[PDB]
DNA sequence: TTGTGCTTATCGGTAGA
RNA sequence: AGGAGAGGUAG
DNA sequence: TCTACCGATAAGCACAACTACCTCTCCT
C-alpha cells in the first residue's frame, strides 16, 4: 500500500491546560505537514544582474501576508532552503558547486510594482571558474523545479495530516475510561520508496515533539504491516476491531466467536496471508 | 391532509423547510481554511458577499467531494426535522 | 451546470446534487424526472454482484477445515493443526 | 518565458550573455542582427499550481482542508457540544489565537479562547 | 492528421524534456513548425499570428519556443530556400509502406483535402493548433464520448456498405487470381464469382458477426437481431434501438448513466436491466434519422452573405467568425447573429434542406 | 548535537527497560535516570563509546551478554571479526549489537556463519526509540521453559509443529531474545494461548 | 386522459368520483362474505389494467 | 424458408492490346417490394 | 481493457582481495 | 447425439 | 584497482473477473 495511513494519539499530561488537546493537536499539524516552496511563492522571475559568482540571478517574490498566515519568516524558508540543499544534493548534475541564498526586503527590480508589501528572495548560482552553467534553458528546467518542490515545513514523507474526533478509539486507554471521546490525529504518508519503512521515517521526523505524541497507543492503520510493528497480537487485535466495525457498517449482528476464529485461522503461521492461492499454498507451505 | 387548507398549510411547511435545510447546508459549506479571517470574530465587510451568491454555492458544491459529503450530512440532519412532520400532519388511520 | 459547464476556466466533471420539492403524488417535473432517473440508475446496473461470491467462496475454502475436537481445542483438519486452544464463546453452553 | 521577434527579418530571438559587453543582447540565427534588451528580463511565470489538468475533480486532490470540529467545549448560547476551532489572527493582535464556531445548525454563535 | 503535445524523446538529453508539438501525418512523425514552413510560411510572426492563442500563459510559450528549437535542431538553415519540403519528403519516403505519389502532390488529396488552396490548410493547421492549446490551458473543453452531439449512427446505409465493400473486395482478389492463373498458358461471366458475396452476407446475417469499422478481424457481435412475435409492442420496440460498442461488460465508464443530450432524442427512462444497462438505449417517439443531401449547400451559402476564406496567410482576420461546413472552412462571415437568422429564415422557406443544424457559439467564436 | 544525545539517551532508556524485562539484573538507578541526570554522567562527548557495558544474568552469574556500538555506521566484515574475536577473548555467547545503518550483506553472512558457535542480535537505532513491550496493544508476554515445555506438550498431547507459529523476524520475538524452539504465553484481556518459535 | 406529464390534479379526480356518487377517496364500505358482517374499514375498490405474463407454472415444473 | 433477395446486374467490359455478382436480402416495403 | 501476482532483463551499487 | 451466438427468470 | 550478488524499475505472461435455471438459432 501507498497511502500507509498512520494513527497518533496525544499525551495525557496536556489535559492540564485549558483547551491543552486543540492547542497540541493544531501544533503537531503545523509541524508535521508538509508545505511546498511554490505554495508561498507567487511570481519567480529570472534576471540578467550584469568563488566568482554566475549570471542569470534568479528571483522570488513572496507577499508578507502569506507568510503571516503561515507564521512563517523569510530567514526561516531562507534557512530551510539552504538546510534542504544541503541535505541530499543528489539533483542539479551539473557544475554546481554551492548555493547561497540572500534575503532582500527591496530589490532594483523595475519591471513591476504592483505589490509594495511583499519581500524578494535572491538564489545566485555559482560556478567554479566555467561558463558551462550561462545558458538559461538548464538553470530554467533543472533549479526551478527543485526549489519550487523543496517543503518549508514538515517532512517530504508525510503528505497530509488531518485532526478528528472519535468515541470507540482502536487502541483503548488503561485507566480513565471516563473520558466519552477523545481527539487523534490522522497521518497519511507517501510510498515513493520502498526501501524505508514510514513509520521509521515517522519516529524519526517527531523527535522535537516525542513528548507531545502518546507513543503507548499511537499504532499504524495497516494490517499487514503492523505485525512488523508491534506483533502479531497487536495486528490480530487490530484485525478485529476492523472486522468488527465493517460487520456494524454492513448493519448485521455477528458474534464475537466467529470473528475471533476468523482472526486466529488468517493468523496461525505467524503472518496474515492473503485469501489467493498464493497465500493458501504458503500456510500449507 | 384533513382538507385542502390543511394540504396548502403542508405544502407550504415543506417549502420553507427545504428552505431552511438548504440555508443550512449553505452556511455549513463554509467551514473550510478558506474562510477563516470571516468565522473569526472580528469586523468584515463582505459579508454581504456570502449570501448573496446563491447560485455559486451550488456550482462549488458539485465540484468538491468533501463539500459535498459535508453537504448531505447537514441536508440529512435538517431533513430529519422536516420528516418529522408527517406524525404530526398524518391521523391515526393512516396505513402508512 | 446542466448545460455542460457554468464558465466559472472549464470544468469537465462533476458531483451532481439536486433537490426535489414534489413529490410522487403531486407529480414529477420532467427534469426532476431525469435527476430521478440519474440517481436510480446506479441500482439497476449487474456489476458489484461478483464479489459477495467470490469472496464468500474464498473464505470457505480456508474456513472449510475448521472443526472442534473432542479434546475441548479447535484444530484444523490437516495435521491436526491447533488453531484455538479453547473456544473463545461468552457462554453459555460447551 | 519571454520572447519577441527582431524587425529585421521577423524570427525568434534568443537571450544570450556576453562577459565583454556586460549588456544583455538578443540575436536570431536567421540574420547577424544584434539589437539591446529590455528591462533585463529573460524569464517571468506567475507560480500556479495547475498542474494536473482536467483531474482534480474527479479525483478528491483536498486543495482546501476542512476545519477540524471537537466535542469537549461546550456553547454558551445552546447546549451542544460540537464545535469547530480553528487559529486566526485578530484585528490588531499579534499571534494565533483559538476560535470557536458553534456546530448547532439553529445556534450561529462563535466566541473566542 | 493527428498533433499531439508531449515531451520530447528524440534526440533530448536529461536536462531537456519539456513538452513539444509533434505532427503524427503517415507515421511520419514530423515537428509542427517545418510542416507549417513547408505549407508556404516564411515568417515566424505570421506563423504565430496564425495561431491566436489570445492568451498570456507561460506554459504555452514555453511549449511554442521548444517546439521552434526542436525544428531547428531537426533541420539546418529550412526556413531559407525549400529545406522543409525536401525533409517532409524524406520522412514520407522513409515509412514502411509510403504512397506512391510525390510530395508535390501528396500534401493536395493527402493533407486536408477539403481545402483545395496549398496556404488554406496552413490556416487551418494553424487553427487546430490554437484549439489544442486552448484545451490545454482549460479555456476550452474535451470531447466526451457520452454526448450525442458527438456521435452518429448508422442502421443500413453504412452498416451493409462496408460488408458489400469487404466482400467485393474479396471478389475481386479472387476473379483476379483466376485472370492470372488463367491468362498464361473465356467469357467474362465465368471469371467473377457470383455465389462469394452472397454467402458472405447469408453468412453475416445468420452468424451475426459484422465486421468491425476499423479493423479487418474480429468481428463484432450484436449487431443483428431476432425479432419478437408476442406482441406488436416487442416487434415495435425491436426496430427502435440503438447500441453502443464497448470493449469490456463489466466496466464501460460514464455511458451506462444518462445525460442531457438525451432529451428528446432517446428514452431515458427506459432502458434494459443487465449486463447491457444504459448501453441500449430506446429511441423517442419524435426521433428521426438525418440522411444524407444530394443538393449543395456551399453554392447557396455565398448568398445570405457568407465570406470566402482567404487565400493569403500575412492577412489576419479581425472579428470575422469561422464557418465550418461538415468540418471543412468553407467561409468567413462578418456577423454571426444575423448570419444565422438569415439561413434560418431561408432553411422555413422550403429553400435549404429541411435536416440541417446550424450551431452559433460566442464563446469559440465560429 | 544535543537531539543525537536526547536520542541516544532515549535509546538507552529503551534498552535498559528491554534487558529488566528479559531479567538481566538491571539496577533501578539506571531505569529511573533522567534526562539531566544522565546528561551531567555523559560529560561533553559520549563518541558512542560508554554506552558500552556489560551485563550478568540475575538467576546464574555465568551467563553474560555484551552491548557493543560501532563509532561509525556502515560497519563492515572487519568490525564483526572484531568484535567476534573480542568476545572469544572475553568468553561471552550472547552480544547486542545497535548499529545506525543496515549492515553490508557480507557482514550479514559472516554473522550467519558463526551463528552457532555464538548468538548475534542486531537492533536499528530508530526501533528502539519506541519501547514495544510497553504498549496497551501489545499483551502480556511470558517465556516458558524447558520444563514449562513438556508439561505444555504432555498436557494437550500435541507435538511442537502442531502449534500456532511465530516467526523470529517479529519485533516481539527479538525484544525478548527467543531463539527457535522455545514456546510463549500469552495472555488476553481470560482466555490463554501459546504461540511456537520457528 | 393519462398523460405522463400532464395527468390531472388529485382534487380533480376526486371531485370526478363525488360526482358519481361515490366516495371521493375510492374506498366503499364493504361485507364479508363468510359471516355477513359490515367491515368496520373501507376496502379501496378500482378497475385497474393488469396483464397476463408468459410465465407459467408447467413451463418450470422438473 | 429461403432467402428474400434481389439479384444485382452491371456491365462489365474488358478490353486488349450486364452479369451477376451477387444477392443483396430486400427489406421489405422498400423501394423495390410488391 | 484492467487488476494484481509473477518471472526475465537491464542499470548502477559498494565491499573486499 | 455434441458444441458456439443471442435473449430471458429468481436472490 | 577488476568481480560477486543486490536493490529498485521495464516488459511479457498469466488467472480472474458470481450462483441456480430457461428458450431459441446456428453449425460441426
Ligand atoms: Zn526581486
Ligand atoms: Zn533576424
Ligand atoms: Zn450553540
Amino acid at each position: 500500500q501507498r497511502e500507509q495511513t498512520m494513527s497518533l494519539y496525544l499525551s495525557e499530561y496536556l489535559s492540564k491546560k485549558k483547551h491543552g488537546f486543540e492547542y497540541g493537536s493544531l501544533e503537531i499539524k503545523n509541524h508535521l505537514e508538509k508545505l511546498s516552496f511554490s505554495e508561498i511563492v507567487s511570481t519567480s522571475m529570472i534576471i540578467f544582474s550584469p568563488v566568482p559568482l554566475s549570471p542569470w540571478v534568479c528571483h522570488f517574490h513572496i507577499s508578507e501576508k502569506v507568510l503571516k498566515r503561515k507564521q512563517l519568516s523569510a530567514e526561516s524558508v531562507v534557512s530551510s532552503l539552504n538546510e534542504q540543499y544541503k541535505s541530499r544534493n543528489r539533483e542539479l548534475k551539473l557544475d554546481i558547486v554551492d548555493l547561497d541564498i540572500q534575503n532582500t526586503n527591496h530589490c532594483s527590480s523595475d519591471d513591476q510594482a504592483m505589490k509594495d508589501d511583499n519581500v524578494c528572495i535572491t538564489v545566485t548560482v555559482v560556478e567554479a571558474s566555467k561558463h558551462s552553467v550561462l545558458e538559461l534553458d538548464a538553470i530554467r528546467l533543472v533549479l526551478i523545479p527543485f526549489l519550487l518542490d523543496s517543503p518549508v515545513k514538515g517532512d517530504q514523507g508525510i503528505k497530509k495530516v488531518n485532526i478528528l474526533w472519535t468515541d470507540r478509539p482502536k487502541a483503548p486507554k488503561r485507566n480513565g475510561n471516563h473520558l466519552a471521546g477523545e481527539l487523534y490525529l490522522k497521518v497519511t504518508m507517501y510510498g515513493d520508496r520502498g526501501k524505508r519503512n514510514c513509520w521509521t521515517a515517522l519516529l524519526e521526523t517527531c523527535l522535537p515533539i516525542m513528548d507531545m505524541i502518546d507513543w503507548g497507543r499511537s499504532h499504524p492503520d495497516n494490517i499487514r504491516q503492523c505485525c512488523s510493528v508491534y506483533g502479531i497480537d497487536a495486528g490480530r487485535s487490530i484485525f478485529v476491531a476492523n472486522l468488527e466495525s465493517a460487520v456494524s457498517d454492513t448493519g448485521k449482528e455477528i458474534l464475537r466467536e466467529h470473528l475471533l476464529l476468523v482472526a486466529d485461522s488468517l493468523s496461525v503461521t505467524g503472518e496474515f496471508v492473503a485469501l489467493n492461492a498464493k497465500g493458501w499454498s504458503k500456510q500449507r507451505q | 391532509s384533513s382538507d385542502l387548507q390543511s394540504r396548502k398549510n403542508l405544502t407550504e411547511e415543506i417549502s420553507y423547510g427545504l428552505r431552511e435545510a438548504e440555508q443550512v447546508c449553505n452556511k455549513q459549506q463554509l467551514m473550510v481554511e478558506s474562510w477563516r479571517d470571516f468565522l473569526a470574530v472580528n469586523g468584515e465587510d463582505k459579508e454581504e458577499d456570502s449570501v448573496s451568491d446563491l447560485a455559486r454555492f451550488c456550482y462549488e458544491r458539485q465540484k468538491s467531494a468533501t463539500l459535498s459529503e459535508l453537504a448531505v450530512s447537514a441536508f440529512k440532519d435538517a431533513y430529519r426535522d422536516v420528516q418529522a412532520l408527517a406524525y404530526r400532519y398524518g391521523d391515526q388511520s393512516n396505513s402508512f | 451546470p446542466l448545460r455542460g459547464a457554468k464558465g466559472k476556466t472549464t470544468t469537465e466533471s462533476y458531483v451532481p446534487y439536486g433537490v426535489i420539492e414534489n413529490s410522487f403524488l403531486t407529480g414529477l417535473n420532467p427534469l426532476e424526472s431525469f435527476v430521478h432517473s440519474v440517481t436510480s440508475r446506479d441500482s439497476s446496473f449487474s456489476g458489484n454482484a461478483d464479489l459477495p461470491g467470490t469472496l464468500s467462496r474464498r473464505l470457505m475454502f480456508f474456513m472449510r477445515d475448521i472443526y472442534a475436537a473432542y479434546d475441548g481445542t479447535v484444530r484444523n483438519s490437516f495435521g491436526n493443526q491447533l488453531v484455538q486452544f479453547t473456544y473463545e464463546t461468552d457462554g453459555p453452553v460447551e | 518565458s519571454t520572447m519577441k521577434f527582431c524587425r529585421e527579418c521577423n524570427n525568434i530571438l534568443y537571450p544570450k550573455e556576453d562577459k565583454e559587453q556586460k549588456i544583455l543582447l538578443y540575436a536570431c540565427r536567421n540574420c547577424d542582427h544584434q539589437e539591446v534588451a529590455d528591462n533585463s528580463c529573460v524569464y517571468r511565470n506567475e507560480v500556479h499550481h495547475s498542474v494536473s489538468e482536467r483531474t482534480q475533480i474527479l479525483t478528491d486532490v483536498a486543495s482546501d482542508p476542512t476545519l477540524p470540529r471537537t466535542k469537549a467545549v461546550r456553547c454558551s448560547k445552546c447546549q451542544h457540544r460540537e464545535a469547530v476551532f480553528f487559529q486566526a489572527t485578530a484585528r490588531g493582535e499579534e499571534g494565533m489565537t483559538l476560535f470557536f464556531v458553534c456546530c448547532n445548525p439553529n445556534c450561529g454563535h462563535r466566541w473566542r479562547e | 492528421f493527428i498533433v499531439r503535445l508531449s515531451e520530447n524523446e528524440k534526440a533530448e538529453d536529461y536536462k531537456r524534456r519539456e513538452k513539444v508539438l509533434t505532427v503524427y501525418f503517415l507515421s511520419t512523425e514530423i515537428p509542427v513548425w517545418l510542416l507549417f514552413f513547408a505549407l508556404g510560411v516564411s515568417s515566424d510572426k505570421e506563423a504565430m499570428d496564425l495561431i491566436a492563442f489570445d492568451g498570456d500563459d507561460a506554459s504555452i510559450t514555453n511549449s511554442l519556443i521548444a517546439s521552434i528549437h526542436v525544428a531547428d535542431a531537426v533541420c539546418e538553415a529550412f526556413r531559407c530556400g525549400n529545406n522543409a519540403l525536401t525533409y517532409v519528403e524524406q520522412q514520407i519516403k522513409s515509412t514502411k509502406f509510403p504512397p506512391a505519389e510525390s510530395v508535390d502532390e501528396c500534401l493536395h488529396l493527402y493533407l486536408f483535402p477539403g481545402l483545395q488552396s496549398l496556404k488554406k490548410k496552413a490556416r487551418f493547421l494553424g487553427y487546430m493548433v490554437k484549439c489544442l492549446l486552448n484545451s490545454y490551458a482549460g479555456k476550452r473543453k474535451c470531447e466526451n464520448r457520452d454526448s450525442f452531439r458527438n456521435k452518429r449512427i448508422e442502421l443500413a446505409g453504412e452498416l451493409l456498405e462496408r460488408e458489400i465493400r469487404v466482400h467485393l473486395a474479396h471478389a475481386r482478389r479472387k476473379m483476379t487470381r483466376a485472370m492470372q492463373k488463367h491468362l498464361s498458358g473465356k467469357p467474362i461471366e465465368h471469371y467473377l464469382d457470383a455465389s462469394v458475396i452472397t454467402n458472405g452476407l447469408s453468412r453475416a446475417f445468420s452468424t451475426g458477426a459484422w465486421s468491425h469499422p476499423f479493423r479487418k478481424m474480429e468481428r463484432v457481435s450484436g449487431v443483428v437481431a431476432n425479432l419478437g412475435r408476442a406482441n406488436p409492442l416487442q416487434t415495435l420496440i425491436d426496430l427502435r434501438r440503438t447500441r453502443q460498442q464497448v470493449l469490456y461488460t463489466g466496466k464501460v465508464g460514464d455511458a451506462r448513466y444518462p445525460h442531457p443530450s438525451h432529451w428528446g432524442r432517446v428514452c431515458f427512462l427506459s432502458t434494459p436491466d443487465g449486463e447491457n444497462c444504459g448501453l441500449v438505449k430506446n429511441m423517442s417517439l419524435l426521433g428521426l434519422v438525418s440522411t444524407q443531401s444530394l443538393e449543395s449547400v456551399v453554392e447557396k451559402l455565398f448568398a445570405c452573405g457568407m465570406e470566402e476564406l482567404m487565400d493569403d496567410t500575412c492577412t489576419p482576420l479581425f472579428g470575422k467568425h469561422k464557418v465550418l461546413l461538415n468540418g471543412d472552412w468553407v467561409g468567413l462571415c462578418a456577423d454571426s447573429e444575423s448570419f444565422v437568422a438569415e439561413l434560418k429564415s431561408r432553411r422555413r422557406q422550403s429553400e435549404l434542406p429541411r435536416e440541417m443544424e446550424i450551431k452559433r457559439d460566442k464563446d469559440d467564436n465560429e | 548535537t544535543e537531539e543525537e544525545l536526547k536520542r541516544l539517551y532515549r535509546i538507552q532508556k529503551t534498552l535498559m527497560q528491554m534487558l529488566r524485562d528479559r531479567g538481566y539484573f538491571i539496577a533501578d538507578s539506571e531505569l529511573t535516570m533522567t534526562k539531566q541526570q544522565f546528561i551531567r554522567k555523559h560529560g561533553d562527548n559520549m563518541k558512542r563509546e560508554d554506552l558500552v557495558t556489560l551485563k550478568a544474568k540475575r538467576n546464574d552469574n555465568s551467563d553474560q551478554l555484551y552491548i557493543f556500538f560501532p563509532d561509525e555506521a556502515k560497519v563492515g566484515v572487519k568490525t564483526m571479526k572484531m568484535y567476534t574475536n573480542r568476545m572469544k577473548s572475553e568468553n561471552v555467547f550472547r552480544a547486542i549489537l545497535v548499529v545506525q545503518q543496515n549492515l553490508t550483506p557480507f557482514a550479514r553472512t559472516c554473522i550467519s556463519e558463526i551463528s552457532s558457535k555464538f548468538h548475534l542480535e542486531v537492533f536499528q537505532e530508530a526501533e528502539m526509540l519506541v519501547n514495544i513491550k510497553e504498549h496497551v496493544l501489545v499483551p502480556e508476554h511470558q517465556v516458558l521453559t524447558t520444563e514449562e515445555k513438556k508439561t505444555l506438550l504432555e498436557r494437550y498431547t500435541v507435538k511442537e509443529t502442531q502449534l500456532p507459529r511465530i516467526q523470529v523476524t517479529d519485533p516481539i520475538a527479538r525484544y525478548f531474545g527467543l531463539k527457535r524452539g522455545q514456546v510463549v504465553k500469552i495472555i488476553r484481556p481470560r482466555y490463554v494461548t501459546y504461540r511456537y518459535v520457528v | 386522459h393519462a398523460t405522463p406529464f400532464s395527468t390531472p390534479g388529485v382534487t380533480e379526480i376526486t371531485e370526478q368520483l363525488h360526482r358519481a356518487g361515490f366516495s371521493r377517496w375510492g374506498n366503499e364500505r364493504v361485507y364479508n362474505g363468510r359471516s355477513g358482517e359490515m367491515m368496520r374499514s373501507m376496502i379501496f375498490m378500482g378497475p385497474t389494467f393488469y396483464q397476463r405474463l408468459v410465465h407459467m407454472s408447467e413451463d418450470k415444473v422438473k | 424458408n429461403m432467402t428474400y433477395s434481389a439479384r444485382i446486374k452491371v456491365n462489365v467490359q474488358v478490353e486488349v492490346f450486364d452479369i451477376l455478382i451477387g444477392s443483396i436480402p430486400v427489406m421489405v416495403k422498400s423501394i423495390l417490394c410488391k
